[PDB]
RNA sequence: ACGACCAGGGCUACACACGUGCUACAAUGGCGCAUACAAAGAGAAGCGACCUCGCGAGAGCAAGCGGACCUCAUAAAGUGCGUCGUAGUCCGGAUUGGAGUCUGCAACUCGACUCCAUGAAGUCGGAAUCGCUAGUAAUCGUGGAUCAGAAUGCCACGGUG
C-alpha cells in the first residue's frame, strides 16, 4: 500500500511496483524481497499488512524519496557552488559528462531554438 | 503573541557530530542531526576540527594514506 | 614526413629503449598489492620523474620509407601506399591480389 | 578515475612547490601548468594559479575542492554565446 | 532564554567592568531582532512572496508582517501599497532563541566563511547583516523551498556607541572577522 | 625564421542547418529460467586457460600456445516453460547524481567499461527520398585491421530467411 509516503500500486508484482519508489530499482526492489522473505510474483494487493511493515522497514534501509531527492540537489549545488566544469554545464544546461555540443545534446538543450531569430 | 496566527515553536535537541547536544526552542517539529556547530566551526574554534565523516578531507585520507 | 618528426620517432624509441627496465621496475612496485603504501607512493613520483618519451605509449608506427603516421600495416612496416606500390612491384613475398 | 590501489596522481614539481608554501607562509600565488594533478588537504587556504592554456587563472583552495583535479577550476574555452 | 541568563549571568559583569559604568541600567542591551525580505519580483508574482513570508514564519517562529511600498517608484515598476516585502521583530524569549540559533548553528554553515564584517555596525550599535542564503537555518528545507532567497538580520540595541555595540555582540561569542 | 625543442591548451567548442549511422517507439515483443546449432579469423612487450576473490568491470595465482594441438571463445536470433497484458507500460535507455575498475608518466578539459540510483524524447515519422531480383533483402550474432586504451565506422564471417 503506502511505502515512503508513496502508494505502490496493488495489481503490480511486487518487485515492480517497489521500482516506484523513487530510489528504488529492480536490484533494491529483488534484494528487498528476499531479505523479507516474500516471493516476487506476489501482487501487493494479496500481500498482508505485516508483510507491508516489513518493507518499509527494508525500504527505510535505503535513502529513498525527499531525502535521496535533497542529496542529489544539494549534490549539483555544491558543484555549481565550487566553479567546477561539470558545475558550470549544470548552469549552462549543456551536456556534463563530455558528449559533443555541435549536434545532438538535445536531453539536455530541450527542443530546438528558432537560432534566436 | 495572538493565538493560531503562529507556526507551531517547540522546545528540540541538536545534536551536533562533535556530540555537542544544544536544547534549542523551534519550528522544525523534528529531531535535527547537526554536522557542525559553533564549538566545532574551525573559524569560532581558532582550530581545525577533527576531520569528520563525509567531509572531502575525511574521504580523501580513508581512501588514501598520503605518505 | 618531416625529418624533425623522424628524429623525434628515433628519439623516443630510444628513451624507451633505454628506460624499458627502469619504468618496468617501479610499475611492477606501483601495481604490487604487498608493497607498502610509502613504497608505492615513491615508485609513482619517480615514474613521474623519468622522461616522458621513455613511455612506448607515445610510439606512433610510421611508414618506414616515408614516415606516415596514417594508414599503417604491422605486418610490412609500411603505410597503404608504399604497401601496394611494392606489392605490385613483386618486393613482398606471398602478397598477390585476393578474389574469394 | 584512477584505480584506489594506484592512489592519488600529483606532479612531483607541484608536491614540492605546495609543501614548501605549507613550511613557509607563501600567500603568494602558485603558478602552476599541472592541471592534471589532484587537489590534496595540504593545499586548502592557498591560491594556485592554473594554466588555461593562455593565462594561469588563481583559484583559491577550499575543502570542497580536495580529491578534484586543478584543470576543473581553469575554464580553457571562452563561450559567450553565438548571437550575442 | 538560556543566552538570555548568559547576559544577566555574564556579560552584565564584563561590561560593566570595561566601560566602568556606574549604574547596571547603562550597560547596553539588545532591544529586538528585525527580519527583512525584500520581494521585489513580488510585482511578477504574488505566490513568491507568501512563499518567502513561509520562509521568515519557519525561520523565526512568528507570522510575518507583509511590508508594502511607501511611494509609487516608477523605476521599479512598483506603486504606493503594493506587497514587495515580509518583516518580523523579535522580542523576549523568541529573540533570545532566535539569537542563540543563529549563532550557535546557521552562521557556522555559510560556505567559505571567513568572519562577520565588524563595521557594520550603523555608528549607534545598531548591528545589521545579509544572509545571502536561508538554506543556512535547519527549519529551511532545501528539499521544498521554490527558490533560494537571502534575508537581512537587524540587532537593536541600548548601545550608545559603537565601541560599545561591538562589546555586547563580543561578549556573545558573536564571530566577528578578526 | 614560414626552421627547431618544450609545457599547457585546441582539433571534442555550440542559437543553428544538412549528410551518414545506431537504438527505439514494443506483445512476430520485454524479462526470468532451462537448453540447441556456426563460420571465418587473431595471438609472443602477445592470446592468456584452471582455480580462487569481488554484485560487477576486474584482480591474484598460474598451465598451454608461435598454434587443425593451447587461448581469445560458452554465437545469437532459435527452442521449451512461466510472467507481463496494450500502459509512455516489466516499452524505450537518453540524461544526471553516487561509487568504482582497467590502460596509460597522466583520463579536468576529453577514454572505455562496471555497479547503485534517475527514467528524456519517442505511441511508427510531411514534402521528399534510398537500397535490394535469391541464399538476395530483412533480421541475428561472430572475428579482424588500426590500436597502450579508445567503434554505433570500416573490412570480413556464418545462422534463419
Ligand atoms: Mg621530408
Ligand atoms: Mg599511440
Ligand atoms: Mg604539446
Ligand atoms: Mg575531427
Ligand atoms: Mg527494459
Ligand atoms: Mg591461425
Ligand atoms: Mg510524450
Ligand atoms: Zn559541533
Amino acid at each position: 500500500a503506502r511505502i515512503a509516503g508513496i502508494n505502490i500500486p496493488d495489481h503490480k508484482h511486487a518487485v515492480i511496483a517497489l521500482t516506484s519508489i523513487y530510489g528504488v530499482g529492480k536490484t533494491r526492489s529483488k534484494a528487498i524481497l528476499a531479505a523479507a522473505g516474500i516471493a516476487e510474483d506476489v501482487k501487493i494487493s494479496e500481500l498482508s499488512e505485516g508483510q507491508i511493515d516489513t518493507l518499509r522497514d527494508e525500504v527505510a534501509k535505503f535513502v529513498v524519496e525527499g531525502d535521496l531527492r535533497r542529496e542529489i540537489s544539494m549534490s549539483i549545488k555544491r558543484l555549481m557552488d565550487l566553479g567546477c566544469y561539470r558545475g558550470l554545464r549544470h548552469r549552462r544546461g549543456l551536456p556534463v559528462r563530455g558528449q559533443r555540443t555541435k549536434t545532438n545534446a538535445r536531453t539536455r538543450k530541450g527542443p530546438r531554438k528558432p537560432i534566436k531569430k | 503573541m495572538k493565538k493560531d496566527i503562529h507556526p507551531k515553536y517547540e522546545e528540540i535537541t541538536a545534536s551536533c557530530s562533535c556530540g555537542n547536544v544544544m536544547k534549542i526552542r523551534s519550528t522544525v517539529g523534528h529531531d535535527l542531526n547537526l554536522d557542525v556547530c559553533s564549538k566545532c566551526h574551525p573559524f569560532f574554534t581558532g582550530k581545525q576540527r577533527d576531520v569528520a565523516t563525509g567531509g572531502r578531507v575525511d574521504r580523501f585520507n580513508k581512501r588514501f594514506n598520503i605518505p | 614526413a618531416k625529418q624533425s618528426m623522424k628524429a623525434r620517432e628515433v628519439k623516443r624509441v630510444a628513451l624507451a629503449d633505454k628506460y624499458f627496465a627502469k619504468r618496468a621496475e617501479l610499475k611492477a612496485i606501483i601495481s604490487d598489492v604487498n608493497a607498502s603504501d610509502e613504497d608505492r607512493w615513491n615508485a609513482v613520483l619517480k615514474l613521474q620523474t623519468l622522461p616522458r618519451d621513455s613511455s612506448p605509449s607515445r610510439q606512433r608506427n610510421r611508414c618506414r620509407q616515408t614516415g606516415r603516421p596514417h594508414g599503417f600495416l604491422r605486418k610490412f612496416g609500411l603505410s597503404r601506399i608504399k604497401v601496394r606500390e611494392a606489392a605490385m612491384r613483386g618486393e613482398i613475398p606471398g602478397l598477390k591480389k585476393a578474389s574469394w | 578515475p584512477r584505480s584506489l590501489k594506484k592512489g592519488p596522481f600529483i606532479d612531483l614539481h607541484l608536491l614540492k612547490k605546495v609543501e614548501k608554501a605549507v613550511e613557509s607562509g607563501d600567500k603568494k600565488p602558485l603558478r602552476t601548468w599541472s592541471r592534471r594533478s589532484t587537489i590534496f588537504p595540504n593545499m586548502i587556504g592557498l591560491t594556485i594559479a592554473v594554466h588555461n592554456g593562455r593565462q594561469h587563472v588563481p583559484v583559491f583552495v577550499t575543502d570542497e575542492m580536495v580529491g578534484h583535479k586543478l584543470g576543473e577550476f581553469a575554464p580553457t574555452r571562452t563561450y559567450r554565446g553565438h548571437a550575442a | 532564554a538560556k543566552l538570555h541568563d548568559y547576559y544577566k549571568d555574564e556579560v552584565v559583569k564584563k561590561l560593566m567592568t570595561e566601560f566602568n559604568y556606574n549604574s547596571v541600567m547603562q550597560v547596553p542591551r539588545v532591544e529586538k531582532i528585525t527580519l527583512n525580505m525584500g520581494v521585489g519580483e513580488a510585482i511578477a508574482d504574488k505566490k513568491l512572496l507568501d512563499n518567502a513570508a513561509a520562509d521568515l514564519a519557519a525561520i523565526s517562529g512568528q507570522k510575518p508582517l507583509i511590508t508594502k511600498a511607501r511611494k509609487s517608484v516608477a523605476g521599479f515598476k512598483i506603486r504606493q501599497g503594493y506587497p514587495i516585502g515580509c518583516k518580523v521583530t523579535l522580542r523576549g524569549e523568541r529573540m533570545w532563541e532566535f539569537f542563540e540559533r543563529l549563532i550557535t548553528i546557521a552562521v557556522p554553515r555559510i560556505r567559505d566563511f571567513r568572519g562577520l564584517s565588524a563595521k557594520s555596525f550603523d555608528g549607534r550599535g545598531n548591528y545589521s547583516m545579509g544572509v545571502r542564503e536561508q538554506i543556512i537555518f535547519p527549519e529551511i528545507d532545501y528539499d521544498k523551498v521554490d527558490r533560494v532567497r537571502g534575508l537581512d538580520i537587524t540587532i537593536t540595541t541600548t548601545a550608545k556607541s559603537d565601541e560599545e555595540g561591538r562589546a555586547l555582540l563580543a561578549a556573545f561569542d558573536f564571530p566577528f572577522r578578526k
